[PDB]
């Protein structure tokens, strides 16, 4: 059936939650495939992302899906994935994966003084 | 088995230094230290470039999920260049986990606040800045939140007395409240409570 | 584990016996009724109003009232002048100045407890090692004046006097704890 | 508790609760003010053997936190900081108001 | 001796917020005098916030001129949504402290501060 | 384009909100503190401080207690070294007397020289 | 006991009392300077000196826990009694 | 409240500043029979509770007053960093009793009350029944009392 | 010797009723508008 709400408040109710979990993961996997191939972000987040959809994928229940996802409910897991989708825009225009920018001094954290 | 000593869990520290290589190999351009206390805590310490960047990953990430901010707070210690040590608590509600990152400021050097990242930064970095003088770049309206208005220094500061500059009193002759230097009927009495023997001889400093 | 406040199961449909037992509700403020009933009962209840000054609240051995200074049967000061009491004290409310006295005894010179400063902690009568400092029960020592309060070693003195045949009967009853 | 039994049966029905079962005045089922003098138990440490200071230490087991990596010191699976909680369990009391 | 920046690359655009900062707190005076109902006059008034600017005037680092611009608006805009008060106006003038004079005999008279 | 040079001292007095008096009129002092003589410890000659200037106690007229009129009096400062405390004490403006870490001499100690032959150091008792 | 300066005011079991031209007086002007009548030097010297049996004696100034530490004195000195640090009683070993 | 002050003087001699929990356990034991008048005070506060619940759920002014009044979504708290009650009306599972448990809350049991709407209406629920399992976990500390000293054995 | 001390009685507390309970009482809805009704027609005749 349908869930008639998701014990969340301003959290709407998807009824295609599998069409929006793949479009978003294939999304996430184009957007990271213009990251440079030594990133670990990009590896990492292709690895969580290609789990997710084929677990998507695999199991066409609602509750079943949000059970094996066990990221909350599955309107939880679309928001992570467009949080992540963000982040990985985000990740791409402030290249992280350079190397140190700066050495801090000598006793920045030598704790206690 | 002691009844007066902590019990100890390994996993929690194994699992937060998986964790703390993950995030140290997903960000090296700004992660500069990552450690794991005895208490099972992860702390990272990072440059105070990669704030607004390090705070996004660890709210954004899908392995992270870092959505609540704990607090947000500063510890002068004025024997190191940068003095301000700005440190931000992260609570992770989906993985039940803490975090705390770690970075570090002077008095003319501002580091980037992180309201668009957290909206409880904006009234924490008000009191970062009224009590330590960090400045924060791009903030919506940084002042003073606790002190009195127009208060006149950083008081939280450690070269800062702990009676202050100035006392308030009200003055017949002019009719108001008004400030004058500060004298003490009695003077608070400091106490040298450190004994001239060494405790802990795991934190023992080599000799300079 | 966890439950719901607000929400309901299901639904309870709309019937019209149900749609007028709402209606009927909030016609003839059924609600409203039955909280001025219940607000009649503690009208008709009894009041839990003691009377002043002639009843006094109920306290315990060990409440922290004003301080005082004790001393041995004999009648000696039990104070030693060891200073952990001011040492210990959190608001810095306790100044102590010493020397021998003419026999040779280590006594005080001057004990001095700020009744304006003082947060009333115990931490001096649990820290005083000869049982001298105490927070005996008095509590209705208000006074007139900012000075009246700034409580010198003549003053301590004299409330351990005045209250020595209750404070030592607290200590009785409750030293075993402590 | 001194009440007329008019004027409790007219308390019990305008509150719509047993108010002379629990009374909010205390009467007499409360503990005396004067009580036997107690005997405290002593701890795991108060033995005359096998008690030295250094195995029961908790203050100096405390080490330096362990630096994984430094910036001048020093194909594997994602990791999370922790496994993902655990949703609760709906209460088998009560679960709804 | 390289150092990063807070707003000003160099003095003179520093100079050019103090200057801004000090148009604007001149055109607050008269308002800050009528609105809370002080005893000065508007004179005074800006005699004080000019005297209190050629106080902080000898420094010529970039960053602290620019922080010190940056409390001079917090200030600034604390007295134009009136939070700031009478008395913490007031407070800049001490008008209830006897001055000590900056002459030897004077100091050798009153202590041993010196 | 984000990297600009500064040829001065760095100077923070007209940030740090402490009055004038209390930046231009006082002495500050740097030092390893020295062992109290009453004991043995040496933990807590580690650190290098920094003081102020002792300033007027007088009595107070109804108690007889300790007042005073300067803040910076129960003022200390803790580093881990000169050249920090140096730093700080620049940056703060005030002016600084520094006296070096007295470190006790090494001693040649030896348990036999209390039974010699023919040296002053045999001793009468133990 | 409670002596008077030739001021007229009460001396202090602490020996304290004000000049005649001190001007701090006036705070016990139209009011009281309470002293303590009880002096604990005085009540301490009325204490008869107790006459034990032996070498060292203990004492914990009477009702276990609700008294002093407990600490051992030497009566070797039979030309001195032997004074308790805490609560000022006088000890003396019986040699006959 | 004023029983309740009663009980903190029976401990620590002080009805608001206690300072009786310290680092390595309470400063004192408890005084004979102040578990059984512990007891006998919980054993008629539930039926209080309902009072004020008959003086305020069903009251239309207090609802009218509380009712979709202050609306949080769950991720704008969750941004603004809000906590404990705030989270529970806007539907978030979260307590720290439950998740990271501290000295004997994983030993007891108890519910968490969770809103629905995150209003003022839901926050005042989430209280009261907080109150209620409150008296639950005070009637199982009372039940598991154990014997044994009262600080940490180290001096 | 025995260790006195503050304990709950072997047999245990009982048990406390810490759930809301309101009375729930009340005439019906259909009933108190047939009184109310009824009150009117007999006052207007
Ligand atoms: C009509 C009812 C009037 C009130 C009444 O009779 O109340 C008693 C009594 C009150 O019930 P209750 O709450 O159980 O009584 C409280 C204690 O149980 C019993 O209370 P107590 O034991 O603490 O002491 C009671 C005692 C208290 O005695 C006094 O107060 C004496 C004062 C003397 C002053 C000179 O006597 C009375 O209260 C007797 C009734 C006095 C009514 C006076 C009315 C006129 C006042 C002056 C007007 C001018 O009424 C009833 O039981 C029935 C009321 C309806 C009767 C129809
Ligand atoms: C006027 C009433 C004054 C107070 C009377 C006693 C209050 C307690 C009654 C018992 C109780 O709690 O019942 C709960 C119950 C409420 O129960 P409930 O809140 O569960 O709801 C009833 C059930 N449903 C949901 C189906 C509707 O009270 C009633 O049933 C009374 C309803 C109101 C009756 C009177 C309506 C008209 C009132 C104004 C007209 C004038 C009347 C005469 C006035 C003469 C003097 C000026
Ligand atoms: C009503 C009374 C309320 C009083 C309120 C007082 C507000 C005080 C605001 C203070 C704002 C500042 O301190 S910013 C000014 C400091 N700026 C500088 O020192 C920059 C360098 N200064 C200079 O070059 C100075 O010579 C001048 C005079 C400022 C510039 O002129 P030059 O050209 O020759
Ligand atoms: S009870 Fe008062 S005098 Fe005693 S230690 Fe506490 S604050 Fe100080
Ligand atoms: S702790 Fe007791 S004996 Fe020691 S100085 Fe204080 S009051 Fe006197
Ligand atoms: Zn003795």
């Amino acid at each position: 059936l349908l869930k008639k709400t998701t014990g969340l408040v301003g959290l709407a109710v998807c009824d295609t939650p599998h069409e929006r979990l793949t479009i978003l993961y294939t999304k996430t996997l184009d957007i990271l495939k213009h990251f440079p191939k030594h990133a670990a972000y990009r590896k990492y987040t292709e690895q969580i992302t290609n789990e997710k959809l084929d677990m998507v994928k695999a199991e066409p229940d609602v509750k079943k899906l949000e059970a094996l996802l066990q990221g909350g409910e599955v309107e939880e897991v679309i928001l992570q994935a467009e949080k992540e989708l963000s982040l990985a825009r985000k990740m791409l225009k402030w290249k992280p994966w350079e190397p140190l920018v700066e050495e801090p001094p000598a006793n920045q954290w030598k704790w206690p003084i | 088995k002691r009844p007066t000593v902590r019990p100890r869990s390994d996993v929690t520290h194994k699992q937060l230094s998986a964790f703390g290589e993950y995030v140290a190999e997903i960000l090296p351009k700004y992660v500069q230290q990552v450690q794991v206390s005895c208490l099972d805590e992860l702390e990272i310490c990072i440059h105070p470039d990669g704030v607004i960047p390090t705070l996004t990953f660890l709210r954004d990430h899908t392995n992270a999920q870092f959505k609540s901010l704990a607090d947000l707070t500063a510890v002068d210690v004025p024997t190191r260049q940068n003095r301000f040590e700005i440190v931000y608590n992260l609570l992770s509600l989906r993985f039940n986990s803490r975090i705390r990152v770690k970075t570090y400021a002077d008095e003319l050097t501002p580091i980037d606040s992180i309201v668009s990242v957290h909206i409880a930064a904006n009234w924490y970095e008000r009191e970062v800045w009224d009590m330590f003088g960090v400045f924060f770049f791009n903030h919506p309206d940084l002042r003073r939140i606790l002190t009195d208005y127009g208060f006149e220094g950083h008081p939280f500061r450690k070269d800062f007395p702990l009676t202050g500059y100035v006392e308030l009193r009200y003055d017949d002759e002019v009719k108001r409240v008004v400030a004058e230097p500060v004298e003490l009927a009695q003077e608070f009495r400091k106490f040298d409570l450190n004994s001239p023997w060494e405790a802990f001889p795991a934190y023992r400093q080599p000799p300079e | 584990t966890y439950k719901y406040v607000n929400k309901k199961e299901q639904e309870s449909e709309v019937d019209m016996k149900s749609a007028t037992d709402n209606a009927a509700r909030i016609l003839m403020w059924t609600e409203l009724i039955r909280g001025l009933g219940m607000t009649l009962s503690y009208l008709f209840r009894e009041p839990a109003t003691i009377n002043y000054p002639f009843e006094k609240g109920p306290l315990s051995p060990r409440f922290r009232g004003e301080h005082a200074l004790r001393r041995y049967p004999s009648g000696e000061e039990r104070c030693i002048a060891c200073k952990l009491c001011e040492a210990i004290c959190p608001a810095q409310a306790i100044t102590i100045e010493a020397e021998p006295r003419a026999d040779g005894s280590r006594r005080t010179t001057r004990y001095d407890i700020d009744m304006t400063k003082c947060i009333y902690c115990g931490f001096c009568q649990e820290a005083c090692p000869v049982d001298a400092i105490v927070e005996g029960p008095n509590f209705e020592f208000s006074t007139e004046t900012h000075e009246e309060l700034l409580y010198n070693k003549e003053k301590l003195l004299n409330n351990g006097d005045k209250w020595e045949a209750e404070i030592a009967a607290n200590i009785q009853a409750d030293y075993l704890y402590r | 508790a001194s009440a007329t039994r008019v004027i409790q049966k007219l308390r019990n029905w305008a509150s719509g609760q047993d108010l002379q079962a629990k009374l909010q005045l205390r009467y007499q089922e409360i503990a005396k003010r004067t009580q036997p003098p107690p005997k405290l138990p002593v701890g795991p440490s108060h033995k005359l053997s096998n008690n030295y200071y250094c195995t029961r230490d908790g203050r100096r087991e405390v080490v330096p936190p362990s630096i994984i990596m430094s910036s001048q010191k020093a194909e594997k699976k994602a990791v999370t900081p922790a496994p993902p909680m655990k949703r609760w369990e709906l209460s088998k009391d009560q679960p709804y108001l | 001796t390289s150092v990063k920046p807070i707003f000003s690359r160099d003095l003179n655009e520093a100079k050019r917020r103090v200057r801004e900062l000090y148009r604007a707190w001149y055109r607050e005076v008269p308002n800050t005098v009528h609105l809370m109902q002080l005893d000065i006059t508007v004179k005074q008034g800006r005699d004080k916030v000019r005297e209190m600017f050629m106080k902080n005037a000898h420094v010529t680092d970039p960053r602290v001129v620019d922080l010190l611009v940056i409390k001079g608006k917090m200030e600034l805009q604390e007295t134009i949504k009136v939070w700031k008060q009478r008395t913490h106006v007031m407070r800049f003038f001490h008008e209830t402290e006897t001055p000590r004079p900056k002459d030897f005999l004077s100091k050798f008279y009153m202590g041993h501060d010196p | 384009t984000q990297l600009i040079t500064v040829d001065e001292k760095l100077d923070i007095t007209t940030l740090t909100g402490v009055p004038e008096e209390h930046i231009k009129t006082r002495k500050v002092r740097i030092f390893v503190p020295a062992r109290n003589n009453m004991q043995s410890g040496v933990n807590n000659t580690k650190k290098w401080k920094m003081e102020f200037d002792t300033r007027e106690r007088w009595e107070n007229p109804l108690m007889g207690w300790a007042s005073t009129a300067d803040p910076l009096s129960n003022m200390v400062l803790t580093f881990s070294a000169k050249e920090d405390a140096i730093a700080f004490a620049e940056k703060n403006g005030w002016s600084y007397d520094v006296e070096e870490k007295k470190v006790p001499k090494p001693k040649s100690k030896s348990y036999g020289a209390n039974f010699s032959w023919n040296k002053r150091t045999r001793v009468s008792t133990k | 006991g409670v002596q008077v300066s030739p001021s007229g005011e009460k001396i202090t079991h602490t020996g304290q009392v004000y000049d005649e031209k001190d001007y701090r007086r006036v705070r016990f002007v139209d009011r009281q300077k309470e002293v303590n009548e009880n002096f604990a030097i005085d009540l301490i010297a009325q204490q008869p000196v107790n006459e034990v049996e032996h070498r060292i004696i203990a004492c914990d100034g009477g009702g276990g826990a609700l008294g002093h530490p407990k600490v051992y004195i030497n009566l070797d000195k039979e030309t001195k009694t032997g004074t308790c640090g805490y609560c000022g009683l006088q000890f003396k070993q019986h040699h006959h | 409240r004023e029983k309740m002050f009663e009980f903190y003087e029976r401990v620590s001699g002080a009805r608001m500043h206690a300072a009786y929990i310290r680092p390595g356990g309470v400063h004192q034991d408890l005084p004979l029979g102040l578990l059984d008048d512990i007891y006998e005070f919980s054993k008629n506060f539930s039926l209080r509770i309902d009072e004020v619940e008959e003086m305020l759920t069903n009251n239309r002014i207090w609802r009218n007053r509380t009712v979709d009044i202050g609306v949080v979504t769950a991720e704008d708290a969750l941004n603004y960093g809000f906590s404990g009650v705030m989270l529970r009306g806007s539907g978030i599972q979260w307590d720290l009793r439950k998740t990271q448990p501290y000295d004997v809350y994983d030993q007891v049991e108890f519910d968490v009350p969770i809103g629905s709407r995150g209003d003022c209406y839901d926050r005042y629920l989430c209280r009261v029944e907080e109150m209620r399992q409150s008296l639950r976990i005070i009637e199982q500390c009372l039940n598991k009392m154990p014997p044994g000293e009262i600080k940490v054995d180290d001096a | 010797s025995k260790v006195k001390q503050d304990m709950p009685p072997p047999g245990g507390y009982g048990p406390i009723d810490y759930k809301r309970n309101l009375p729930r009482r009340g005439l019906s809805g259909y009933s108190m508008f047939a009184v109310g009704i009824g009150a009117l027609i007999f006052g207007y005749w």
